[PDB]
């Protein structure tokens, strides 16, 4: 078998590994031959109709999308099925030719065997080009991050925060997704609890930093106090994402590809 | 809409190959 590495690869591969599996381990007890040549004219039709479809949205992710990974990864994995659709579609031609082919009702717990991991491997594809995406728009928060650091000013603040909320928000958002698919429970305890560490302090930042923004606007003031605070939230917020991005990162990490 | 596509698209795969690992159970 392989890999499961998400909920939703496992739930659309495992059913018809699950099926492979007992569809093979019971052969042992003596499971006799039999068949029905007819229902193999249509399953591998629709079979041959879908390996189509995955090939045809895998052609229109293939040309709209700009990872480079991802072009020098999926189309690759076009062929792995390819040769499924054709080692089974060809047990077709030994299940009609001789129905007591013990080599073809076993091209069939291959060649379908091989249908699979040809979409277990189109899907790491696309779900790590995903994880790379999330990766980014982490790295864009913690960059941002850091120019808080010359906000100087009201509109300066207000330029920031208006800014910055919704980059909270499209990560809050799918480091949610994203951990709503992980299968180990400690991973995802990570993400969450990192996740929710930064929306936590985001607040506090933009306090400490009005805090600055205004009592830089009341002389003799306790400036620095404000700013010493604004940085160690920073440096807390930093730390988080990085974790964060870390953690995934290990989870999705490269394998043709430096 | 069109980033579950890939998944949907291939969910059916999935099942039409599981319809031919059907009558295996005779």
């Amino acid at each position: 078998m392989p890999v499961f590495h998400t909920r939703t690869i496992e739930s659309i591969l495992e059913p018809v590994a699950q099926q492979i599996s007992h569809l093979v381990i019971m052969h042992e007890e003596g499971e006799v031959d039999g068949k029905a040549i007819p229902d193999l004219t249509a399953p591998v039709a629709a079979v041959q109709a879908a390996v189509s479809n995955l090939v045809r949205v895998g052609k229109e992710t293939v040309q709209t999308t700009e990872d480079q990974i991802l072009k020098r990864d999926m189309p690759p994995a076009f062929i792995k099925v390819e040769n499924a659709c054709t080692k089974l579609v060809q047990a077709a031609q030994m299940l009609q030719s001789d129905p007591y082919s013990v080599p073809a009702r076993d091209y069939l717990i291959d060649g379908s065997r091989g249908i699979l991991s040809g979409t277990s491997d189109l899907l790491l594809t696309f779900d790590e080009a995903e994880v790379r995406k999330i990766i980014r728009v982490c790295k864009g928060i913690l960059e941002y991050l850091t120019v808080a650091e010359v906000v100087e000013t009201m509109e300066d603040l207000v330029t920031y925060t208006k800014n910055l909320g919704p980059g909270m928000t499209k990560m809050a958002k799918m480091i949610d997704e994203r951990q709503q698919e992980l299968t180990h429970q400690e991973h995802r305890v990570m993400l969450v609890n990192s996740m929710n560490t930064v929306k936590e302090l985001l607040p506090v930042l933009i306090s400490a930093m009005k805090i600055f923004v205004t009592t830089k606007n009341s002389k003799n003031q306790g400036i620095e106090e404000a700013l010493k605070n604004r940085n160690f939230t920073v440096e807390k917020m930093s730390a988080e994402i990085n974790e964060i991005i870390r953690v995934l990162q290990l989870t999705s990490w490269d394998e043709d590809a430096w | 809409y069109t980033k579950k596509e890939l998944i949907e698209s291939a969910r059916k795969v999935s099942e039409k190959v599981s319809h031919v690992l059907a009558a295996l159970q005779a």
